[PDB]
């Protein structure tokens, strides 16, 4: 306490209030998207940013506005200015570019976009906890798709099982 | 009975995360008891990974000054010598 | 341990 | 001055083959201070491969738990995390089933190739007027435009001319 910006993964406009815990993949699979079905064409959302947090896997990323950040008193604020300055610099250098340049930028960015989504999925469970929740779930050491083992981390047993039961059944299956 | 043949490693771990429940086969069986540990829980002990005479490496366990002591293994000298840096 | 499971 | 951002790799390496002369481009231009290491035999040094805040991966250097201190660098609370995690795994290793060790091997091979694109220009998208050379803004393969960085010409031209030749397409 308190939390720290590690990396800005993305940028969007969405429903005002569609920020925070309710905005994780797990929260969203369980309960639905607070940004439900947001047409740029409900009252303009706000500029919202997808945040990757210090000491927390990508599974736990949240969408946050300049204001929630300031509100939640997080550290790494400097990084919101660079992200913006940098975002502006890109746009300016791409106002007039071939359609080729613009084409390249959209593929070469769909690539990453998709890449980053993989960090949120477990490609292998490698260890579990000797202690268990009251519900009787152990925690799992997870190997995430797309990232080195130095990025493995311990995920809540219930959290995982909701989506990666297969990885779980498979880990125990290899005994 | 029971002899330290060698100190293999050393770490800070969750107090209680020692003995039989730290064999690889115990961990793989029933979980690792050092299974989140970090320097912000109030066990943080010093744990020495001790390979034992007449048992092969799979049986190696994480113990502690006190844990050795109170089991009465021989080989303590070793500890003295490992206690170093 | 530790989720955002508000 | 410098603050580390991500620990990328670590090796046992010759003593002193850390730092400025270990950049992908110095190596390329001068040679590799860690070249011959242990075709037996000499004294080793556990060395970490650093990605620096503010510099592209093309400027990663190898460093020592000291050189770092001996340089005032910030971020070294990250070193303790990292070390911990490595041992944590060198360990898992001696007991991991073959099945598990292959997987580890495959992934770390990929991961490692990824980390190598990062240092190669995919497309230069802009350029300066302050000038031999103008500076160049570069899209790096395998990364977002959010990580484009301005680089020395000259330097970029030593390995990445084809990319700049292309870019002058108007």
């Amino acid at each position: 306490e308190f939390e720290t910006i590690e990396r800005f993964m993305d940028c969007r406009i969405g429903r005002k209030g569609a920020t925070g815990a309710t905005t994780t993949i797990y929260a969203v699979e369980a309960d639905g998207d607070p940004n439900a079905g947001f047409e740029k064409n409900k009252e303009p959302g706000e500029i919202q940013y997808l945040i990757k947090w210090k000491g927390w896997s990508h599974i736990h990323n949240t969408w946050e506005t300049e204001e929630t950040l300031k509100q939640q008193n997080v550290r790494g604020m400097k990084k919101l200015d660079n992200y913006k300055k940098k975002d502006q610099e890109t746009k300016r250098w791409l106002k007039n570019a071939s359609p080729e340049d613009v084409e390249y930028y959209n593929c070469q960015q769909e690539l990453t976009d998709d890449l980053h989504k993989q960090y949120q999925i477990v490609g292998r469970i490698i260890a579990h906890s000797n202690q268990k929740s009251a519900a009787g779930y152990p925690d799992y050491y997870c190997k995430w798709q797309g990232l080195p083992y130095s990025e493995c981390s311990w995920e809540d047993g219930a959290l995982i099982s909701k989506k990666f039961q297969a990885c779980i059944d498979e880990y125990f299956s290899r005994k | 009975f029971e002899t330290i043949e060698r100190f293999m490693d050393c770490r800070i771990g969750r107090k209680g995360a020692t003995g039989a429940t730290t064999t690889i086969y115990a961990v793989e069986a029933d979980g690792d008891p050092n299974a989140g540990f970090e320097k912000n829980k109030e066990p943080g002990e010093i744990q020495y990974l001790i390979k034992w005479k007449g048992w092969s490496h799979i049986h190696n366990t994480w113990e502690t000054e006190e844990t050795l002591k109170q089991q009465n293994v021989r080989g303590m000298k070793k500890l003295d010598n490992y206690k170093k840096k | 341990a530790r989720t955002k499971q508000t």
